[PDB]
């Protein structure tokens, strides 16, 4: 070999060499930028790459899983936000009584929802359905189409979900009263009373929901923990979530209901201020709310 | 023929120990019988670690360490 | 070549998607040199193989065809293999090509490279042993695999027909209604080693069928290794095919001795 | 001590982290004295457990 | 506490400041010769 | 003379705020290279290990190249960095020897790690390893040595 | 064939001989010649005294 060959080939080499060739949860990152606390957090399904997250400052902010664009246009608190999967729908709903449609493609209102009572809580959606559930202090699911009035428990409902097959629509109240909800016949499915005020409920993506009270959580097709004071995320390891009012964040494994850790978040530079409003889980990364007014990423 | 031992960086034994925290895998089947192995050799290592304890002038000490 | 050699080696789990290497729990508390569960009951501790091989989608080339690796990849045969097209080991099924190259070494130890044993185990699973050539598979657990369908009698042998054939050569397959179990015999026993450890807690669900959602809540399918037959109509088979391979031996034989002389 | 001597022995040529030195299973690098008090803390307790 | 692991030195001590020492002022009229390197590590290591 | 900033220690010459945001990256690197991401593997494990051993060499020819290459610090600026470990004071020494101009590291020379004794096999030529790998045949079977996942330190490659 | 054997640098902290277990064995007897017990023929007589 001659030096303009051997010159020639170290070329080859995909690197520069010698490396050339010639062939538990912790938290990784906090988010600062919002005036007031962070109620509802929505995550992007067909990229994961953004994520919406309401404020009680009602604005609503989407941030890069840097802030890439602000959504004004609620007078008060927004308590919920949803994304679509099939449709470039985002839904928003929030303390003023109405459930506002946003269109992803150009950022603008296109419908607003009317006749609830008083302020919604919880927004819900199906790509199957094409319908939309929305639940407030009314204490009734309004079934909107993107109709039906399911008359229900007496008070307030905290949270809903919805599912393809039977016993769609999932309720829960502070009453403590867990109800499957047959949309059909509009009348109950079934009454899972187990509970002694549900303030969440997650669905498994097994064909199950998690049931959070105050001092126990139960899973319904019962975990112990010490007494942790008050939302639930599912991971599709099957690992569950569960967020505190202390700042405990609760994680345990859903099949056996054993809590594996407990970590306890840095509150800000409040003691009282430091809970966990909300958390969601992206499409091996876990978001969180806090109500002081931070996003904090857990890996 | 002989070379001096070749002065390993600060990482690569830290990377080593963080690694050995979960011996739950059964590519660590080996390295548990390194770890009863050298219980016997342990109390010379306390010995060498407590004559080379920092002075009370000195901030901290960096220590020429030898590990497995 | 079109299916194998065309392509190369494909990732068939993510290594954040590899499961964890601590069991499921069955006891008290961990133990950690042995790393089971210690104050417990019992368990039945099988259960469905979440992974499963796509044999003419996950075969490709790999970083041992072109190093002159003769053994096949153990997780590649259980559908888990995270290193792709980076692994040292084979990732296909087994050929005469592939098989020729074993034949000094398929005495001792299997086609995954794992030394075989003087003695079977107990309940005739794991590796095998080297004092017989065992070509021929205890299929059993059916039920569980199947997740308790009733399927009839005559499609669980199907099922078991169409899964076994993309394993390599069969000799033939019985199987046996009373029993409600099968036995595969291959044409050589490197297919019969690398279908034991592919389909073992496997399922036949064919995802078609209702149950395909609730494949993971059931047992698993037991493939271990099979006894003798012992009917004669098969017994007389035995002494027939260890007589032509006597005299095919004896012929090689006789060859040496004529170089020897 | 000083009626009672102990005479050293000359013969003792192998040390032991001399002869572990000349093997290829340890390696030698600087580090802090703190951090390898916490090392050895990591290390023993991971021996008797 | 005997529940709390020990922490570890990287996430933890490596990246503070350490704290100063005891060390006598060592007055420099009656103290030149030696309050250059009296408190060293190894003193005049690097002194030829 | 540590690498922690005590009070023992020397305050950096004049040339090293040009070059800190450099050696800030190799620092947040090697940090996140130790951080005990758990992976079950010992082929992917030592892979993890193969990263800081890279990282070291990098920081070291950065260091190397600024000096003896380019002359573009000065000397108190290229000792301070030796003492306080930001440059492997071993390993520049061999990058300045006729044969080990692209040295892979330390270890890979050294004569009484092996079994035999040898280096290890990322000091042979490519060239040299593909002529006898066409007498058998074959390709080559080496890709990565297992001290460092080298793939080739002579220098003529 | 000429075969060169070499010694593998153990580990020190590895168990040395890794079969040496503490286990027990019985041994067989190599009887390949029969041992002929040369004693005398027969001051045989004897009462009842013993
Ligand atoms: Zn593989
Ligand atoms: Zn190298
Ligand atoms: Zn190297
Ligand atoms: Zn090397």
């Amino acid at each position: 070999f001659t030096k303009s060959e051997l010159k020639r080939r170290r070329k080859t080499r995909k690197g520069d060499g010698p490396w050339g060739s010639w062939s538990p949860k912790k938290v990784i990152r906090n988010y600062p930028g919002h005036p007031e606390g962070t109620t509802a957090l929505k995550f992007l399904p067909k990229t994961g790459h953004l994520i919406l997250s309401g404020g009680n400052d009602h604005t609503i902010k989407i941030w890069d899983f840097e802030c890439l664009r602000d959504f004004q246009g609620h007078n008060k608190p927004i308590k919920a936000l949803r994304f679509t999967e099939d449709c470039q729908s985002f839904l928003s709903s929030s303390f003023d009584r109405s459930v506002k449609i946003w269109d992803t493609e150009t950022g603008k209102v296109k419908t607003r929802l009317h006749l609830n009572s008083t302020p919604a809580d919880v927004e819900s959606r199906p790509t199957n359905p094409h319908e939309f559930i929305v639940g407030l202090s009314n204490s009734k699911i309004l079934h909107y189409d993107d109709v039906q009035t399911y008359d229900h428990h007496l008070s307030s409902i905290l949270a809903l979900k919805y599912f393809p097959d039977g016993s769609k629509f999932i309720s829960s109240s502070e009453d403590k009263t867990v109800r499957i909800w047959e949309n059909q016949i509009n009348v109950p499915i079934k009454q899972i009373s187990d509970t002694a005020s549900m303030p969440f409920l997650n669905v498994h993506p097994n064909y199950f929901c998690a049931q959070s009270m105050d001092n126990r959580i139960y899973s319904f097709s019962k975990y112990k923990r010490h007494p942790k004071k008050i939302h639930s995320s599912a991971g599709y390891g099957i690992s569950l979530a569960f967020s505190g009012d202390g700042r405990y964040i609760c994680s345990g494994d859903s099949k056996s209901r054993l809590f594996t850790w407990d970590w306890n978040t840095s509150r800000l530079l409040i003691p009282g201020n430091k809970p966990i409003t909300q958390v969601d889980w992206h499409p091996s990364k876990v978001i969180c709310s806090g109500a002081a007014g931070k996003i904090y990423v857990c890996d | 023929l002989y070379t001096p031992k070749a002065e390993m960086p600060p990482e690569h034994l830290r990377k080593i120990i963080n690694t050995h925290s979960d011996m739950a895998s059964k590519m660590y089947n080996t390295d548990k019988k390194a770890f009863l192995g050298a219980l016997k050799y342990l109390p010379h290592a306390i010995l060498k670690l407590l004559e080379n304890m920092p002075h009370p002038w000195e901030q901290a000490k960096e220590v020429k360490v030898l590990y497995h | 070549m079109t299916s194998w050699r065309d392509k190369s080696a494909k990732v068939q789990v993510k290594e954040s998607e590899l499961p964890s290497s601590i069991p499921a729990q069955t006891g008290l508390t961990f133990n950690i040199w042995y790393n089971k569960w210690s104050q417990g009951f019992a368990g039945n501790t099988r259960f469905v193989s979440p992974f499963a091989l796509q044999p003419q989608l996950h075969s490709g080339k790999t970083r041992g065809d072109n190093d002159g690796q003769l053994f096949f990849c153990l997780f590649f045969a259980k559908g888990m293999c995270c290193l792709g097209p980076k692994c040292e080991y084979l990732h296909h099924i087994p050929d005469e090509e592939d098989i020729g190259k074993l034949a000094l070494r398929t005495e001792v130890l299997d086609c995954f490279g794992r030394e075989k044993f003087a003695d079977y185990r107990e309940d005739m699973g794991g590796i095998g042993s080297f004092r017989k050539k065992n070509k021929t598979l205890y299929v059993g657990g059916i039920d569980g695999a199947l997740n308790s369908k009733h399927l009839k009698p005559a499609q669980i042998e199907s099922r078991i027909r169409f899964v076994f054939s993309r394993l390599g050569d069969i000799d033939r397959i019985r199987y046996v209604e009373s029993k409600n179990c099968g036995f595969v015999k291959f044409k050589y026993q490197a297919n019969a080693e690398f279908a034991k450890e592919a389909m073992s807690n496997q399922t036949l669900l064919l995802p078609s069928d209702k149950e395909w959602d609730d494949r993971r809540e059931g047992t698993g399918l037991l493939v271990k290794w099979a006894n003798e037959d012992p009917d004669p109509a098969a017994q007389k088979r035995l002494q027939e095919e260890l007589k032509l391979e006597s005299l095919n031996m004896m012929v090689h034989l006789i060859n040496n001795n004529t170089n020897s002389a | 001590n000083e009626l009672h001597p102990t005479l050293p022995t000359n013969h003792n040529k192998t040390k032991l982290l001399k002869s572990l030195k000349n093997t290829k299973y340890f390696q030698q690098t600087t580090i802090d004295w703190v951090e390898a008090g916490l090392q050895l803390c990591r290390q023993g307790h991971n021996m008797l457990n | 506490d005997d529940d709390e692991p020990p922490l570890s030195y990287e996430q933890h001590i490596e990246n503070i400041e350490p704290l100063d020492p005891i060390n006598l002022p060592l007055d420099s009229q009656d103290d030149e010769y030696v309050k250059d390197w009296l408190y060293d590590s190894r003193p005049l290591e690097e002194d030829s | 003379m540590p690498r922690i900033k005590t009070r023992r220690s020397k305050p950096a010459p004049d040339g090293f705020e040009k070059i800190k945001p450099t050696l800030t990256d190799f620092e947040i690197q090697l940090r996140d290279a130790q951080k005990d991401k758990s992976s079950k593997l010992a082929a992917k494990s030592n892979e993890q290990l193969w990263e800081i051993m890279q990282l070291h060499h990098q920081r070291s020819r950065y260091i190397y190249t600024l000096y003896y290459k380019r002359k573009a610090i000065s000397k108190d600026l290229y000792d301070w960095l030796i003492k306080e470990k930001y440059a492997d004071k071993l390993l520049i020494a061999k990058w300045r020897k006729t044969g080990y101009e692209k040295l892979c590291c330390l270890r890979c020379i050294q004569k009484n790690e092996t079994n035999n004794g040898s280096t290890c096999i990322c000091r042979v030529p490519r060239a040299q390893l593909e002529e006898e790998a066409r007498k058998k045949g074959t390709q080559v079977s080496f890709h990565q040595c297992v001290h460092c996942g080298c793939r080739g330190c002579a220098s003529t490659d | 064939h000429h075969i060169e054997v070499v010694s593998k640098q153990m580990d020190p902290l590895l168990p040395r001989f890794v079969g040496k277990k503490a286990r027990k064995v019985v041994a067989p007897t190599e009887n390949d010649e029969v041992v002929p017990v040369l004693h005398m023929d027969g001051g045989e007589a004897d009462p009842n005294e013993w």
